[PDB]
């Protein structure tokens, strides 16, 4: 869906949630 | 435990 | 969710709740993929071993929630179902292989800061993200211990495990339509889904285009957070052609 996966309160405002870091950091 | 939900959602 | 914390408002806006009308109880978790489709685990709907076979009329889908038991007036939406589709080769007799099912909502829902669909992965995103050691996130309002229900949506980030380990942890036959995730006893970290979380989403955030994709569905495990054991999830990408097909065949 084009717009899928971009959260109004986070991605769309450039705000991160407290643990997403953990995830991106596991990707390497 | 669940709180009641509006009657219109059962019908 | 065991050893998971409370979510933040709008952290998983695609998290759905399958609610039963009578009695009024939480059944499973599910996710919103478009404005009319919800995806979940087929065992949440049909499980003959325990005479479970729900129908359209028996369920309610509640989207926009945070709280488990409250009717968050003006924030969540409740929809009725038009049709339920279970995968034709769903295997409840042996290992819950192809544990997936789609639900069509009576009417489309409107998105808000609390309701937004998730992305379903594409061969390339599957390929790059489903790697052992990579974490995903699971959410639900399921139990907090094996044997203790939360008031708010819970979240836990788990690593994907290598298939051989998954296999060597159970006596159930694993198929290519499942993947398992969880920490090794050795990693002094825990977390796990549990009763009530079934059907919900396992998602990852693509570091390429910043979107969240739903790679797996909560399918099964043996106990909740037991050491030496893991959780198994339906492999969404491996069954994506099925998905596409019922969608562009029925709506
Ligand atoms: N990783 C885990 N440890 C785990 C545990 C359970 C436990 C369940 C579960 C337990 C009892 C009943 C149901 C159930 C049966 C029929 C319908 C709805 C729920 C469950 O999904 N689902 C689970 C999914 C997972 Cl990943
Ligand atoms: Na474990």
């Amino acid at each position: 869906e084009a717009d899928c996966g971009l959260r109004p309160l986070f991605e769309k405002k450039s705000l991160e949630d407290k643990t997403e870091r953990e995830l991106l950091e596991s990707y390497i | 435990d669940f709180e009641e939900i509006p009657e219109e959602y059962l019908q | 969710i065991v050893e998971g914390s409370d979510a933040e408002i709008g952290m998983s806006p695609w998290q759905v709740m399958l609610f039963r009308k009578s009695p009024q109880e939480l059944l499973c978790g599910a996710s919103l993929i478009s404005d009319r489709w919800v995806l979940t685990a087929a065992h949440c709907l049909l499980y003959p071993p325990w005479d479970k076979n729900f129908t359209e009329n028996d369920l309610l889908v509640r989207i926009g929630k945070h709280s488990r038991t409250r009717y968050e007036r003006n924030i969540e939406k409740i929809s009725m179902l038009e049709k339920i589709y279970i995968h034709p080769r769903y295997n409840w007799r042996e290992n819950l292989d192809r544990d997936i099912a789609l639900m069509k909502l009576k009417k489309p829902v409107a998105f808000s800061d609390y309701i937004h669909p998730v992305c379903l992965p594409d061969r390339e995103t599957a390929a790059s993200l489903l790697q052992a050691g990579y974490k995903g996130r699971v959410t639900g309002w399921g139990n907090l211990k094996e044997t203790g229900q939360p008031s708010v949506l819970q979240v836990v980030n788990l690593p994907i495990v290598e298939r051989p380990v998954c296999k060597d942890s159970t006596r159930i036959r694993i198929t290519d339509n499942m993947f398992c995730a969880g920490y090794k006893p050795d990693e002094g970290k825990r977390g796990d889904a549990c009763e009530g979380d079934s059907g919900g989403p396992f998602v990852m955030k693509s570091p390429f285009n910043n979107r969240w994709y739903q790679m797996g569905i909560v399918s099964w495990g043996e106990g909740c957070d037991r050491d030496g054991k893991y959780g198994f999830y339906t492999h969404v990408f491996r069954l994506k052609k099925w998905i596409q097909k019922v969608i562009d065949q029925f709506g």
